[PDB]
RNA sequence: UGCCGACAGCGCUCUGGGGAAUUCAGGAGGGGAAAGCAGAUGUGCCCCGCGGCGAGACUGGCGCACCGCCGGACGAGCUG
């Protein structure tokens, strides 16, 4: 489906700042 | 010499925009230069009171196998006033410039070099003449100017290679119109030296019909460059334009 | 005003030009192509014009110096046929003494004279005119028009240098009763343009749609 | 062109709503008569090939009024079998076929997404925005009003998602970065209300990141303390105050900006007893800025601004308000 | 700066035995400023340049013009080599050769040359 | 059997997917041909995704020599990000078109469901990348901002001048139109000098009949006022002048006094010093640029600089055109640009040619060259004197 | 390249031949045009059927350059 925009997560991580949130995001 | 001061006449030749400067006991071939006034490489000019902006620089045939062609009688030179042009070889950018002034503002030509510092001139003249596209990089990676050259109608070629017909066939592959054209130069001597010349342009006039082109002129520009030739040829159509 | 064109969105301009040119100017400068420079350089640059700009207005100020000056020589001219026309005239003249030898035509034709002798040499049709042209009062005209205003202005012309450069004056005479003589001529050759521009058309034979 | 043949098809298409309200009384024969010429009309000068997605709005609004009078005139008429999917629907094709020819106006795209929001398209309108956000990833308003609808309706998770790809595209503006910041501290606050999250650091994370933008200001960091001092009725608003003010008074030590917050700082959950106090310790921090060697008029313009505001707070002393007006007066 | 070097094993060897060939054969410009004049008049055939010299710009310059006129040239690492195998009792740092279209030193020429762009 | 591709552009670069693609029988037909040919079959076959503008000049340089080297930036991967479905191939995969094979290896080493497919392979998206190529200014002018012309002209510009390293070491033009203007400007001073000399002199001949040196002439009537108002060595003036006690400033006093000419009106005595202050301002400005030459002509062609001085040598160079130009030129064209002295010509000729192709070929020039060949020329001088 | 031009010949054409206005019937070319009806069904819901993503967990057998392969069946969360 490219109809619409699935959540991001690590496989799809781009810069230190989606690794960053993420990174605080599996710490919750 | 057709002296420094001769008043002579200038009258179009059959080729939209290169025109044809007769007088006294000396006739040449002039183009009405873009960038006004200045000389690139000691060309000598010419200037008309018209009844200030109106110059036509000398094109010798010696320098420029274009210009060779141009007094062989091409066909059809493809390059109308305002036209896509891909130049390919354009070393130092003398014939270059001519093609700039042959296209003027409504045109542009993409001029590709090989090496730097004929480069450095060809850039030089890119600042001055503003419809010529400086690109300096390897000819045989075209994807490299992929970013550059739009979709052209007219393949200026010169380079001396063996691998020259392929050069410009994935360059036709890339860059040219649907039923587009092409002018390329030819020497025995780079391409094979040797056998016959005449044979070696059949062996790559048929390269090219292997390229899917139409072969539709050749001539052999015989008192101004030994064993070369000019050679015509239309992709993927038998008509040119369109 | 501008410095650099990485000076081009700091530098303010409006005050030489409107905007709408002063936009485009910085589209030009951000999206240009020309090269990079030395400030070593743009010294140089930005002196060459501090001194064609000085220039410049060394002209303006000259200008506003001699139309001082024609409004000294010769009043009836300059408020007929301007002050710069005048200057022409006196300029091919060589004195104003020597202006008011020439009778009018004469000064109609002043200028011109290769092609006067040129025609004159091949019984080609004869110019019109000279520095008249570039002179203001025939500018309103079309052709015919313009030549027969040129002539009379010639005249007109004439007999105003003669009065000023021949008539004397108490001293204790105003600009205006001096120029009396111009702003009549000035007054009448512009009557003298209204009509003979409202010259009525020709008219016709109206048809119908049957041509009736 | 074609277009005689594809306006027959949609109007073939509008044929059969307007037999059910031409076999009701709510419209007459004269009426439908105009309103038939009308929408040929109309969707002749759409499918024109010289076009322009203003007469596109116009034949948008057009549709939408007509949705509108055959509502008010079946409920002023009593009628109940009659619906208003058709005229949605064929709403739906003039906005698809307006946003296939014109990939260029984002007013007009904003137009398709309000209609939709206001008509209940979930999913549709999910999904075109996802198609819009594709096709102009520059620019920060549509960034944020996707993000915004999706922390507004409480999918954080996309919420997220949206803001999170608009902060690796959009590079040149702090704008979308001040209301990811708005955006993530207001979720903060919800999840308060509704009272990691005790820690909150994802708004230093993001000023981390944001240290190294390539749009980094002073003045965009001032911008960044203005958004996290609104709102601090919060947890962690004080470590986060500390921690914006530290990292720019170790960056940027003598900026006017960096005056202008060691004023302002101590001032995030005022507005009572506490006001005076906190309003003279930072009267205290603004003399010793005024006296410090910074651009005094910068400072002063800032001052005069922020002030301008607290003026425009009303419930004030007419002494302090005087004083105010004396320290205004003196720049 | 000189990136078509001829290298080492016995190529410019072979460059210099033509040499050789065709100064006794009176086809040969000798000199930088013969080589410009016979580049600028089209009659070269092969041009080869010097890199032992002092400062490289003149045989920098001339690969200009040769890549303005697309005929090849080719880097000797010795200039007084270059001289002796010329014969000229002093060191040159570019020689150039013409065609002469009746001999089998064309041939060997065509060979050379197809050697150096093959180099190239 | 293709999904998407990717396109790349002087203004940007896309993504489209093909709905309705072409045959892969059928490319080498007439009618195949000329729908491809056509917009008006072509916008049926490929219709746009998405689009990408870039940011500013430099970073859509640096796309250039990245593309160019067959390697991505993070941003066109946040394209593929941004429009494509996130995947391995374990069941399925997305098929992407890419024209260069560098490209297409890396994009598919970056992501594991998409077979991107090299144009050098493909025959099918070439045909349809040549598609894109010629209708590429009209699938985007709805959303194109401004045109592709000029964008093209100015980033062509900027990659040739990068990867050749252009304005480091191009300065000629301003070499020679700064010659150019100083040769205008000076004609130009001597004019006002003689205009406003003559023009003075109506006034007060003394003045010629004693001063040379017309712009010591333009200061003394810029700081003479009239002919009535004269004393010596009033304020800090004809001291640095001129000699001022006993030399000359009495000798114009006392042709004042002898003086005869037509006493000026202030008015035009105001003219006289505008025009007498403007060709002060403009020799001032040649000595301003003369030094500026020495200093460009020193720091770009220091060779020539020292064996023929920097206003001969930048004569030749003007007259040349460029220092390429220059280098370009052979000897007896530097001679075109007794016996003894011819010898000696053709000598000095050959050695400015060798500093010539010295100072055009070196990165940054050096100035001890031209001292040992100025110093060949001192002796060769020296050699012509033993005679 | 100036007019004028007899017979004697050749060329076309002949409801004479020009010139201009003007109606119409055709032609051929050039420039511009997003020029795009490949199968056209309102939204929102959940449920079924089926499909992809997708965390994680396994397992079979092979592997004399030994460094790795290839295959099955379960599966939280997401989606059509």
């Amino acid at each position: 489906d490219a109809s619409e925009l699935q959540p991001i997560t690590q496989k799809t991580s781009g810069t230190e700042l989606e690794q960053t949130i993420l990174a605080i995001m599996e710490e919750s | 010499g057709a002296k420094a001061g001769k008043k002579v006449i200038v009258e179009p030749h059959r080729h939209k925009g290169v025109f044809v400067a007769r007088g006294g006991k000396e006739d040449l071939l002039c183009t009405a230069n873009l960038v006004p006034g200045e000389s690139v490489y000691g060309e000598k000019r010419i200037s008309v009171e018209t009844p200030t902006k109106t110059e036509y620089r000398i094109w010798n045939p010696f320098r420029s196998k274009l210009a060779a062609g141009i007094l062989g009688g091409l066909e059809t030179i493809y390059m109308k006033p305002g036209s896509k042009v891909l130049y390919l070889g354009a070393a130092s950018g003398t014939s270059v410039s001519h093609v700039a002034d042959i296209v003027g503002p409504t045109g542009a030509v993409y001029a590709v070099e090989f090496s730097h510092r004929s480069g450095r001139d060809l850039i030089n003249m890119a600042t001055r003449r503003t419809n010529v596209i400086p690109i300096v990089e390897d000819a045989r990676k075209p994807m490299a100017y992929r970013m550059l050259v739009p979709m052209v109608d007219v393949i200026f070629a010169d380079v001396a290679q063996p691998d020259q017909a392929r050069i410009v066939g994935i360059n036709a592959r890339l860059f040219l119109k649907q039923g587009g054209g092409l002018l390329i130069s030819i020497k025995a001597s780079c391409i094979d030296s040797t056998a016959p010349p005449e044979q070696v342009f059949a062996s790559e006039v048929q390269k090219l019909r292997e390229d899917k082109f139409f072969p539709k002129e050749q001539l052999t520009l015989e008192p101004y460059e030994r064993d070369h030739a000019m050679v015509s040829c239309v992709y993927l159509q038998k008509e040119f334009e369109g | 005003a501008l410095g650099l064109r990485t000076n081009a969105p700091n530098a303010d301009l409006s005050e030489i030009l409107p905007p709408e040119i002063e936009a485009a100017v910085k589209a030009a400068a951000d999206i240009s192509m020309g090269t990079e420079i030395s400030t070593e350089d743009y010294e140089n640059i930005k002196l060459l014009a501090v001194q064609v700009v000085e220039r410049s207005e060394y002209r303006r100020q000259l200008a506003e110096y001699l139309q001082n000056r024609m409004k000294a020589i010769s009043p009836n001219m300059t408020e007929l046929i301007g002050a710069l026309v005048g200057a022409r005239l006196i300029a091919h003249s060589g004195s104003l003494v020597n202006l008011a030898k020439n009778p009018g035509s004469t000064i109609q034709i002043l200028g011109a004279e290769k092609a006067l002798f040129r025609a004159l040499k091949t019984k080609h049709a004869t110019p019109k005119y000279g520095i008249i042209y570039h002179a203001s009062l025939v500018g309103q005209a079309s052709g015919p028009n313009k030549g027969k205003i040129a002539r009379q202005l010639a005249a007109k012309i004439a007999l105003s240098v003669r009065t000023d450069a021949f008539e004397d004056f108490p001293e204790n005479a105003d600009d205006e009763t001096r120029a009396a003589v111009g702003i009549q001529a000035r007054a009448k050759l512009e009557n003298n343009l209204r009509l003979l521009e409202g010259k009525p058309l020709n008219k016709g034979v109206a048809l119908g749609p049957n041509g009736i | 062109a074609w277009v005689a043949d594809k306006a027959r098809f949609y109007l073939e298409r509008a044929a059969p709503e307007l037999r059910e309200w031409e076999e009701k009384e709510i419209f007459t024969k004269d009426e439908i008569r105009n309103l038939v010429a009308k929408r040929s009309d109309f969707e002749h000068l759409v499918l024109a090939p010289g076009t322009k997605p203003t007469d596109f709005l116009n034949y948008v609004n057009w549709e939408r009024s007509l949705d509108r009078l055959r509502a008010k005139r079946c409920a002023r008429l009593n009628i109940r079998s009659v619906t208003s999917h058709a005229s949605q629907a064929r709403t739906f094709g003039i906005f698809e076929r307006a946003v296939l020819k014109h990939p260029g106006s984002i007013e007009l795209w904003l137009a398709y997404l309000e209609f939709a929001a206001q008509v209940k398209a979930t999913k549709r309108w999910r999904r075109i925005m996802t198609r819009a956000l594709r096709l102009h990833p520059m620019n920060a308003s549509l960034w944020t009003l996707a993000g915004r609808r999706a922390a507004q309706n409480g999918d954080m998770q996309r919420a997220r998602a949206h803001f999170l790809r608009g902060c690796r595209f959009c590079t040149r503006e702090p704008t979308l970065w001040l209301e990811y910041a708005r955006c993530e501290m207001d979720w903060l606050a919800r999840m308060e209300a509704k009272k990691p999250a005790l820690s909150g650091a994802i708004p230093i994370a993001v000023f981390d990141v944001a240290r190294k933008q390539p749009f980094w200001g002073p003045a965009a960091a001032e911008k960044f303390f203005d958004v996290f001092a609104k709102f601090g009725h919060l947890s962690c608003h004080e470590r986060i105050i500390s921690h914006v003010v530290t990292t720019m008074q170790e960056l940027f030590p003598n900026h006017p900006c960096t005056w202008s917050v060691h004023i302002r700082q101590p001032l995030v959950g005022v507005d009572t007893p506490a006001f005076p106090k906190a309003l003279r310790e930072s009267l205290a921090r603004l003399k010793a800025a005024l006296q410090s060697t910074t651009d005094r008029k910068a400072l002063a313009t800032k001052m005069v601004a922020w002030m301008d505001g607290i003026l425009a707070i009303e419930k004030l002393d007419a002494a302090i308000r005087t004083v105010l007006e004396h320290t205004k007066r003196s720049l | 700066a000189a990136w078509p070097k001829a290298e080492d094993p016995a190529l410019v060897q072979e460059l210099l035995d033509c040499v050789q060939q065709a100064s006794h054969y009176r086809q040969l410009k000798k000199g930088a400023n013969e080589t410009t004049k016979s580049v600028n008049r089209g009659t070269s055939e092969l041009v080869i340049l010097a890199a032992d010299t002092q400062p490289l710009s003149i045989v920098l310059h001339i690969p200009l013009i040769c890549e303005e006129k697309n005929v090849p040239y080719v880097y000797v690492p010795s200039k007084v080599a270059l001289g002796r195998a010329c014969g000229v009792s002093r060191a040159v740092i570019a020689v150039s050769l013409t065609s002469n279209e009746a001999s089998d030193l064309n041939s060997k020429i065509r060979a050379l040359r197809d050697k150096v762009e093959r180099l190239a | 059997v293709v999904n998407f591709l990717l396109f790349e552009s002087a203004v940007g670069f896309s993504l489209f997917e093909v709905v309705h693609q072409a045959d892969t029988v059928g490319l080498e037909l007439p009618e195949v041909k000329d729908a491809m040919k056509t917009l008006d079959k072509f916008g049926k076959m490929v219709k746009l995704r998405s689009f990408n503008p870039w940011t500013s000049a430099a970073q859509g340089l640096e796309a250039i020599n990245l593309i160019s080297e067959g390697i991505m930036p993070e941003y066109l991967k946040s394209a593929l990000e941004m429009n494509l479905p996130q995947t391995s191939g374990k069941k399925s995969k997305v098929v992407l078109g890419v024209a260069d094979k560098k490209l297409a290896g890396e994009i598919t080493a970056a992501f594991p469901g998409v077979q991107c497919e090299a144009a050098d392979t493909s025959e099918v998206v070439a045909a349809l990348l040549r598609g894109i190529r010629t209708h590429a200014n009209k699938l985007h002018k709805s959303l194109q901002e401004g045109d592709i012309g000029r964008a093209q002209l100015g980033l062509g510009h900027a990659y040739s001048r990068a990867k050749v390293k252009f304005s480091v070491h191009k300065n000629d033009n301003h070499i020679i139109q700064g010659i150019a203007t100083l040769d205008a400007l000076d004609k130009s001073i001597n004019q006002g000098a003689m205009r406003v000399r003559e023009w003075y002199g109506w006034h007060f001949p003394e003045l010629i009949r004693i001063v040379s040196d017309n712009i010591t002439y333009a200061k003394v009537v810029l700081a003479i006022g009239n002919k009535s108002s004269l004393t010596d060595e009033s304020v800090d003036d004809l001291a640095n002048v001129l000699n001022q006690d006993q030399d000359k400033a009495l000798a114009i006093i006392q042709a004042a006094k002898v003086s005869m000419g037509q006493d000026i009106s202030e008015v035009d005595l105001q003219m006289v010093r505008d025009l007498a202050s403007n060709v002060t301002s403009m020799a001032d400005y040649r000595r301003i640029l003369a030094e500026s030459l020495d200093k460009k002509m020193s720091e770009v062609a220091p060779n020539l600089q020292v064996i023929l001085g920097t206003p001969v040598a930048a004569r030749l160079i003007a007259h040349a055109g460029s220092l390429t130009n220059l280098a370009k030129y052979p000897a007896s064209t530097l001679q075109i640009l007794p016996k003894v002295k011819g010898r000696i010509s053709r000598y000095l000729a050959n050695k400015c040619s060798i500093a010539s192709r010295i100072d055009n070929f070196s990165e940054k020039p050096t100035r001890h060259f031209g001292e040992v060949l100025r110093q060949q020329l001192e002796q060769r001088l020296e050699w012509y004197a033993k005679g």
